[PDB]
């Protein structure tokens, strides 16, 4: 997609191994990550992608901004599944990752895969949501881990973010039952999403 | 097939234990491998008491292992052979599991990309060692522990549960050989680092607490009472029947009163056959304790024998000999003069930390601090002009 | 400080901590000749003459007292 930098947050909580998507969900997500990266590159070469973790206590930068599927996949090929989501910590860090950029005209977008319910106070994430939006960071949730075993509390947060921004936040709902994770994401807006720009 | 096994388990189970069984069938089906592990975990912790475990574990361990964390697989097997009073059975199931992990890692390592499987290795070997100790094949056990120790040091860090299981096996071997000092020392390490698993119950504290207390009572050098209290084992429970008499021995030592100590021990000599035969040790221990303490609190580092005679409640003939032994052990060091009937110490073991003693420390360093102050100001004035 | 991993034995879990290692300065020969040449000061303590170590005696006391 034109002039856009999107950090993918991969979250490999302990609900990543759940075999709901064949063979396992973890391996389903590699296919998903390869899917998004090639599509956005071919469409626009100025699209760039970095890879960070949502898992572990403190996030890890595996990759910087790149138009290289090799660079992303090398870091992805070895990763832990016993880390755990800490969404609140992750949100503030993603912004910091985003300051360095191929060029500044590129937008600020996070796409985050979600494999587990929130692990943080609900009230805090609302406050963080509104800090992101001043600087025009919009956050698109591919949701499927929250609605496994908890109620959907994400809707509140997506509403809070949504303001005139470089891109808007989106709630795209993907059923956790078998359907193959990459396949839902190909049918969902990922490049049919839009902003207020 | 598996469903038939689940139905048998439910029929024998209590209505209250029905929902745990029903959760295994649905979650497996739903391919929620997170809940598949959670439901199971609850079951093994407490329903290990019941024979329910035999049919559910072995089948699930031999079938659907791959899905859940490996750690969770070996945790259930541990629970099953706890209550098992058969050693043929125990040895069989271990050798079998070990073979299964070996296969498993060929796929799993690449699939996740990262996922340890060395956790299960060590625990298996720790269990096998122990099996041999109870079978009283002590020699096999010895060399397996040694090997684990070497392996372990190559790793920088392991889980709490891994070092707690190493320690547990080692502590068992030591009380078997009746190496009392080494049993107790390794038992301390066990308590600190303890598994977050809640297999350890109040009854399991009590079992461990009788041995720990016995080892230290018969000692003449074990003075880790302050650490003992603070450790979970005695922290939560003191108000059982085992901890009525046994804890009073313990208190009696600490206050250094021999009159009380004498009273309790006579009754305990009929009741306890360990204390019946180790009478000599119990009295020696209390003597050395009051003596090492009395010199410590005093800033004076020599005290006559005759005052020590009062302090330990033993005649002066016996005190002179005891003090010769104090040097040998190296609990005290000094010199012995019988041209004034004095003991002049030059070295005293650090005593246990107590609010009272700290208070003495605070004074001492305040006092010294005033000398320093007085001197530096006087020293400034003299030769004011030359400090180039 | 060096990160070490050891059981803090008190009824507390494995603790990770930063244990003090004394450190000293050292200079490569190649740097050092140039360090000395840059410097030319009379020093708070050089272990020089009587008056210089004498200053250090006043300093050393006040050192201990704070300490």
């Amino acid at each position: 997609m034109v002039l856009e930098a999107t950090v993918l947050v991969i979250d490999n909580s302990e609900y990543s191994r759940n075999g709901d998507f064949p063979r396992t969900r973890f391996e389903a997500q590699i296919d998903s990550v390869e899917f998004i990266f090639q599509a956005k590159r071919n469409s626009n070469p100025e699209n760039t992608v970095g890879l960070i973790s949502g898992a572990g206590a403190n996030p890890r930068v595996l990759s910087t901004f790149t138009a290289e599927f090799g660079k992303i996949l090398a870091g992805l090929h070895d990763t832990q599944i016993e880390g755990k989501l800490h969404m609140a910590t992750a949100l503030q860090i993603a912004q910091l990752t985003l300051k360095h950029r191929q060029n500044k005209v590129q937008h600020q977008r996070i796409v985050a895969f979600v494999c587990s319910p929130i692990s943080d106070s609900r009230d805090e994430l609302i406050r963080l949501a509104k800090t992101l939006k001043k600087n025009n960071v919009a956050v698109d949730i591919i949701n499927f881990g929250e609605i496994e075993q908890n109620t959907e509390l994400l809707d509140e947060f997506i509403a809070a973010v949504n303001n005139p921004q470089e891109e808007t936040s989106h709630l795209l709902t993907v059923t956790p039952g078998p359907r193959l994770l990459y396949e839902n994401i190909a049918s969902s807006p990922i490049i049919l999403e839009e902003g207020s720009s | 097939e598996i469903d038939t096994i689940l139905s048998t388990l439910r029929m024998e189970a209590d209505p209250s234990l029905h929902p745990l069984f029903e959760q295994f069938e649905k979650f497996y089906e739903e391919k929620l491998w997170f809940q598949l592990s959670e439901s199971l975990t609850k079951f093994f912790d407490d329903a290990k008491s019941t024979p329910l475990r035999l049919r559910l574990y072995d089948n699930f361990v031999s079938k659907f292992y791959d899905k859940i964390n490996q750690l969770s697989v070996v945790k259930y097997l541990l629970a099953s052979l706890k209550d098992s009073k058969d050693f043929d059975e125990s040895l069989k199931y271990l050798d079998d599991l070990k073979a299964q992990f070996q296969e498993l890692d060929s796929k799993k390592q690449r699939n996740n990309g990262s996922k340890d499987h060395g956790d299960g290795i060590l625990l298996i070997d720790s269990e096998i060692a122990r099996t041999y100790l109870l079978k009283n094949d002590l020699v096999k056990a010895r060399d397996l522990l040694d090997d684990l120790e070497k392996t372990l040091d190559k790793k920088d860090s392991i889980p709490l549960r891994i070092t707690n299981s190493f320690y547990s096996t080692n502590s068992q071997y030591f009380k078997f050989k009746n190496d009392f000092n080494s049993f107790y020392y390794t038992s301390l390490l066990y308590l600190s680092t303890l598994e977050p698993s809640t297999s350890i119950t109040l009854a399991e504290r009590q079992q461990l607490a009788y041995d720990l207390s016995i080892s230290a009572l018969l000692g003449d050098k074990i003075y880790n009472f302050g650490e003992l209290l603070h450790h979970p084992i005695m922290e939560t429970i003191v108000n059982d029947s085992n901890y009525d008499w046994l804890f009073q021995l313990l208190n009696a030592l600490t206050v250094g009163d021999f009159d009380k100590f004498d009273s309790l021990i006579k009754v305990q000599i009929s009741k306890i056959p360990i204390l019946a035969q180790h009478e000599s040790f119990l009295r020696q221990k209390i003597c050395l304790m009051t003596l090492i303490e009395t010199v410590f609190v005093k800033n004076i580092r020599m005290l006559s024998f005759e005052d020590i005679s009062k302090a330990t409640h033993l005649p002066k003939d016996n005190v002179e000999h005891l003090v010769m032994r104090a040097i040998s052990l190296g609990l005290l060091k000094g010199s012995i003069d019988q041209v004034n009937e004095l003991v002049t110490i030059s070295w005293v073991q650090p005593r246990i930390i107590s609010g009272d003693q700290i208070t003495k420390m605070k004074d001492r360093l305040v006092e010294w601090n005033d000398q320093v102050e007085k001197l530096g100001k006087k020293m400034e004035a003299r030769g004011q002009s030359i400090w180039v | 400080y060096v990160a070490i991993e050891q059981v803090k034995d008190d009824g507390t879990s494995t603790e990770k901590t930063f244990l003090h290692l004394p450190c000293t300065i050292e200079a490569e020969e190649a740097e050092e000749i140039g360090v000395e040449h840059l410097l030319r000061d009379v020093r708070d303590q050089a272990a020089g003459g009587l008056s210089i170590r004498l200053t250090n005696q006043l300093k050393s006391l006040k050192g201990l007292q704070s300490k």
